[PDB]
């Protein structure tokens, strides 16, 4: 009875944690497809010619001046080419932030699973 | 009893553990203000110095860059003197409560 | 007895390799739905490394096809890897325990 | 206590971290060499041919856009060389701190 | 397995003979010693009628029932568990010889019933209504004290239990909560015992002298560190990161110079001089550089002082627990008439008297902290237990067997009920009562027959409740010699004996179950 | 039973730790949104002014910038309303049913 709860409690802790990590990591990939979609706003607004302050590399930024606002690269596949215009681009965006939101979507109850599992494992323990 | 005594100095340990992440957070971002204030200094200040972080560039001078360099520096090394003193205060207060309680 | 972790190693870093495939097998079909709204509206590259090539929309479907197909090659071998690799630990993990007993 | 055995476990850990540095640098050898020759094959100078330095291109010739890949590929396999010739230089200590155990 | 006819009452009332045998002489100052290291393994010296059943490792259900049965009665009395056990084996051997004969349980325990009653009739008529004088309770308690330990003992001891009690009418209760804490002195000999009004503290302030003789104490009980364990965590516990380990330590040591400081605005806030005394019990170490400058502000500050006497001191002097010396009043802390640092041992142990409510009394007793100062301490234990009895009553009775064939004088000649059922029962009840008059003596060595007709005639001729003399082995008139029984006493034991044995007779199978 | 019905309300008390949480980024990014609009308000020298989300930073003119920037802290301001709100609204939920638990698996 108890000293198989103790450890069946303990192992749901880590269950708990490694699934709540994936959530943390799928957030971050929505975060920037969130965030593309907001530079892609300005982009189409603004004009073309304005000037801009873009990532040489690492720290180092390159100005340079805007043209063809209407399209854009969008990196989707396993890290390939293609190119759509800036309205399609907003769509794919979104789409990927409801699939990344998918991706967490079905660890949601089963990372819910595991806290109330382990709950329940310190009550049996307790009652 | 002894058993007051032995439970709430585990509650002031936590508060060690409590006080032990805000400070250090801020400990990180002062050596941060030290390597740039003195790479600034040694390179030309003529031409207009910008601030870039993440998300804006406002547009600006040397004039105005330089004091806010020394300033965000000097508030940082007293905030991480004055949470430690906070917490400690705070493990000091929950002792005496808890043997005036269950006595 | 290193004979347990042996083929465990063996197999854990076989899987690693197969969930990386996964995230590319939804972006593989991600592009598809792309590229099927493209029949000369934008045309594609390629991003191979340091150099970006020219590609055309029905050598795209092909490229993307290729490499869906390269990762269900890599996926049936697997299971192949899974079954193989946990029935023979199995065996060992009678035999080889009674070895450090006596 | 032995001082010879003492460089003794510094030898045998010196033969293990050169083995992993030719190996690690094989590979990014035959990374940039299979990136020259996939390139070439597909679409040679039509236009241009742009090429990747950071987010900035540039557009030029065929045989110039592997020339930046065949350089560090020349930086790269003299140090395989260097890192072998270090390789040799710790096993010749492995054969003499044997000896050295019974001398001193 | 199962226990038919005969054989499931036969080992009831078999163990039931040498349960009452082997505590024969347990009973009364002719009640011998006895030791157990079969109850635990080790060198145990024990005495009671209760007690001895429950260190044994007995396995017979009787007298696990009977350890139930005179715990019950230990609650109120104390002694009187050893006279039950006695009753119980002589009451079932009347009865097995009419069951021997060939008669039913059921119509003994139909005649067990209406004798009872007629001595619960007698108990009124038997009853003396004596006053509960200091020396009537010494009665009381030299019997009490006699049956468990040495008369030499029982009678230093017997000045010390009398006075607590009378302290206890003070708070006008019948019965003994408080004013029963029993303190051991370390000692090589048990023949001294010391009476104090208020409590003992057991330890002695490391710098001595502080303030020794304190006429004015106004007490804090608390639990005060001033030697403070200092550690740096990262985890709950040591942790690998040296970089975060070093910040808490800068407040570490501010912490033992702020609760020196305390001290000093405590004794100011109270007393305002040092013509009035101010007494800290701490119950942790103090410091001794805290002890020699607390020493000149005229405040004596005891250490490490033991967690049982927080509450106690808490409850007849006062002062409460904290773990800061804030300014306090007077109203706030209780107080103590006097305090005295009297040492006897390697330890000293500071007297505290006249309390702000004298509520406890301590009973101090010496000794060489042997198993014999356990001796002695459950005696006296069951000597305050007794004359808890006297302040319940107002009938002191002469016992030791002046009661016993007193009974069965009436109950034997006198049918009760006079149907001839039940006189069967009678007669096992009454040849039940003397048994602890009889074999006492008898031990003594006036045997059992010499002691009965002198008894049953005196008792006959005066009416005087002529007992039994334990230590000659022939009657004597225990109104005169002080081996006196409460009514409340009296009473449990007949109550307890009939209970414990109609139950046990009426069985026919003890079943293995379970 | 009654075992089915203690786990909706604990349950429940986790919703409310994650409607505790959403409330402090939104205060922050309201504040934040604020003071990076005092500081472009701070200058009178230059019109030039960088905004992006990326690491983009497009040349505009600043005063179209402010009245955007305007917008940035009120959409955060809007939020915390509709949140502190549901927050209430979890907690007065999980808290008024939490009497019905105890009270009555105690009795």
């Amino acid at each position: 009875n108890l000293p198989q709860l103790e450890m069946l409690k303990n192992q749901l802790d880590q269950e708990v944690e490694f699934l709540s990590t994936s959530i943390a990591q799928l957030k971050v990939v929505q975060t920037k497809y969130v965030e593309a979609k907001d530079c892609l706003n300005v982009l189409n607004k603004s004009n073309e010619g304005k000037e801009l302050l873009v990532p040489l590399t690492s720290s180092m930024y390159v100005p340079g001046k805007l043209h063809d606002v209407e399209h854009v690269l969008i990196d989707v596949g396993t890290g390939y080419y293609v190119e759509k215009t800036a309205e399609d681009a907003k769509d794919f965006f979104k789409r990927k932030i409801d699939f990344l939101t998918k991706q967490m979507e079905k660890i949601q109850p089963a990372l819910q699973e595991k806290h109330a599992m382990k709950q329940a494992v310190m009550e049996m323990m307790s009652q | 009893s002894a058993e007051q005594v032995i439970a709430g100095f585990n509650r002031l340990r936590q508060e060690q553990r409590g006080l032990a992440s805000k400070a250090a957070e801020l400990e990180m971002e002062l050596n941060e203000h030290s390597l740039v204030i003195d790479t600034l200094k040694e390179v030309d200040e003529t031409r207009k110095c910008y601030r870039m972080v993440g998300g804006v560039l406002v547009e600006r001078t040397v004039k105005e860059v330089l004091p806010a360099l020394e300033n965000n520096k000097e508030q940082i090394q007293k905030i991480i003197e004055t949470l430690t003193q906070q917490l400690q205060a705070k493990g000091k207060e929950l002792n005496e409560f808890r043997e005036k309680h269950n006595i | 007895v290193e004979k347990y972790q042996q083929l465990q190693k063996d197999l854990s870093k076989s899987m690693s390799g197969r969930q990386k495939l996964e995230a590319q097998l939804t972006e593989n079909n991600i592009v598809k739905e792309e590229l099927a709204l493209l029949d000369g509206s934008n045309v594609v590259f390629k991003l191979l490394g340091p150099v970006l090539v020219k590609q055309e929309l029905g050598e795209a479907r092909a490229t993307v096809g290729k490499r869906l197909d390269y990762i269900t090659a890599e996926i049936k071998r697997y299971e192949s890897q899974l079954r193989d690799l946990e029935r023979q630990s199995e065996q060992q993990r009678e035999t080889l325990a009674q070895l450090q007993q006596e | 206590d032995q001082q010879k055995i003492n460089k003794f476990a510094r030898n045998t850990s010196r033969i293990t971290e050169l083995k992993e540095e030719i190996e690690v640098k094989k590979k990014q050898l035959q990374n940039l060499e299979d990136a020259c020759d996939d390139i070439m094959l597909a679409d040679d100078d039509c236009l241009m041919i742009p090429y990747q330095i950071g987010d900035v291109f540039i557009s030029h010739s065929q045989e110039e856009t592997q020339e930046m890949l065949e350089e560090a590929k020349k930086n790269l396999q003299e140090e395989i060389d260097a890192l072998e010739s270090r390789v040799e230089s710790i096993q010749r200590v492995l054969a003499d701190l044997k000896v050295q155990l019974y001398a001193k | 397995e199962v226990a038919r006819a005969q054989a499931a009452l036969a080992v009831n009332i078999s163990a039931a003979r040498g349960l009452q045998d082997v505590l024969r002489t347990n009973l009364g100052p002719k009640g011998t010693m006895k030791m157990l290291v079969s109850g635990a393994g080790d060198i145990k010296l024990t005495k009671d009628g209760n007690v001895l059943l429950h260190e044994m490792q007995i396995q017979h259900p009787t007298a696990s029932l009977i350890a139930k049965v005179a715990t019950a009665q230990d609650d109120i009395t104390g002694d009187g568990t050893t006279s039950n056990v006695l009753i119980i084996g002589e009451l079932l051997k009347q009865a097995d010889l009419y069951i021997s004969e060939g008669l039913h349980p059921r119509i003994i325990t139909e005649g067990f019933e209406a004798a009872k009653e007629k001595a619960l009739q007698f108990l009124e008529e038997v009853k003396v209504s004596r006053e509960m004088d200091r020396e009537t309770l010494i009665d009381v308690a030299r019997t009490s004290l006699r049956t468990k330990v040495h008369a030499e003992l029982a009678d230093v001891l017997t000045e010390a239990v009398v006075d607590s009690i009378l302290a206890i009418k003070k708070q006008d209760e019948p019965i003994d909560l408080f004013m029963i804490e029993i303190m051991e002195m370390k000692h090589k000999s048990e023949t001294d015992t010391s009476l104090i009004r208020g409590l003992v503290l057991d330890h002695g302030a490391r710098h001595p002298d502080m303030k020794k003789r304190v006429e004015d104490a106004y007490i804090l009980t608390c639990n005060v560190s001033l030697e403070y364990e200092k550690t740096e965590v990262n985890s709950g516990f040591f942790y690998k990161s040296a970089e975060e380990r070093e910040k808490l330590v800068k407040a570490e040591r501010k912490f033992i110079e702020d609760r020196v400081k305390k001290i000093i605005e405590l004794k100011r806030k109270v007393c305002g001089d040092s013509d009035k005394g101010f007494v800290v019990i701490n119950q942790k170490g103090i410091d001794p550089f805290s002890l020699d400058a607390l020493s000149k502000e005229g405040i004596v500050a005891l250490r490490r002082a033991k967690r049982r006497n927080m509450e106690r001191l808490t409850l007849a002097c006062g002062g409460v627990a904290l773990n800061s010396f804030d300014d306090l009043s007077p109203d706030c802390l209780g107080h103590a008439g006097l305090v005295y640092e009297y040492t006897l041992g390697e330890e000293k142990f500071t007297f505290i008297e006249k309390c702000n409510n004298p509520r406890s009394v301590t009973l101090l007793i010496k000794g060489p902290n042997k198993h014999t100062l356990t001796q002695i301490k459950d005696a006296v234990r069951d000597g305050l237990r007794a004359v808890k009895n006297a302040i319940d009553d107002g009938c002191v009775v002469p016992g030791a067997g002046a009661v016993e064939v007193a009974m069965a004088e009436a109950l034997i000649k006198h049918k009760p009920s006079v149907k001839g059922r039940a006189q069967l029962g009678v007669q096992a009840f009454a040849d039940a009562l003397l048994i602890i008059p009889k074999v006492l003596a008898q031990n003594s060595g006036f045997d059992l027959q010499e002691t009965l007709v002198k008894i049953q005639a005196e008792h006959s001729e005066s009416g005087q409740l002529v007992g039994v003399d334990l230590n000659t082995g022939e009657p004597m008139v225990a109104a005169e010699v002080g081996v006196w029984d409460n009514y409340c006493v009296k009473k449990q034991l007949l109550h307890s004996c009939t209970v414990i044995a109609t139950n046990i007779l009426l069985v026919d199978e003890i079943m293995r179950a379970g | 039973a009654f075992t089915e019905l203690q786990a909706k309300v604990i349950d429940t008390q986790q919703k409310v730790k994650l409607a505790d949480i959403q409330i402090e980024q939104l205060n922050r990014t309201k504040k934040h949104a604020h003071l990076t609009d005092t500081e472009i308000m701070t200058l009178v020298d230059e019109t030039n002014m960088y905004e992006g989300v990326g690491r983009m930073f497009i040349l505009q003119s600043k005063e179209a910038i402010h009245s955007q920037l305007l917008e940035k802290q009120k959409i955060a301001e809007e939020k915390i309303k509709e949140l502190e709100q549901k927050k209430s609204y979890l907690e007065r939920s999980v808290k008024e049913a939490e009497d019905n638990i105890r009270e009555m698996l105690m009795a």
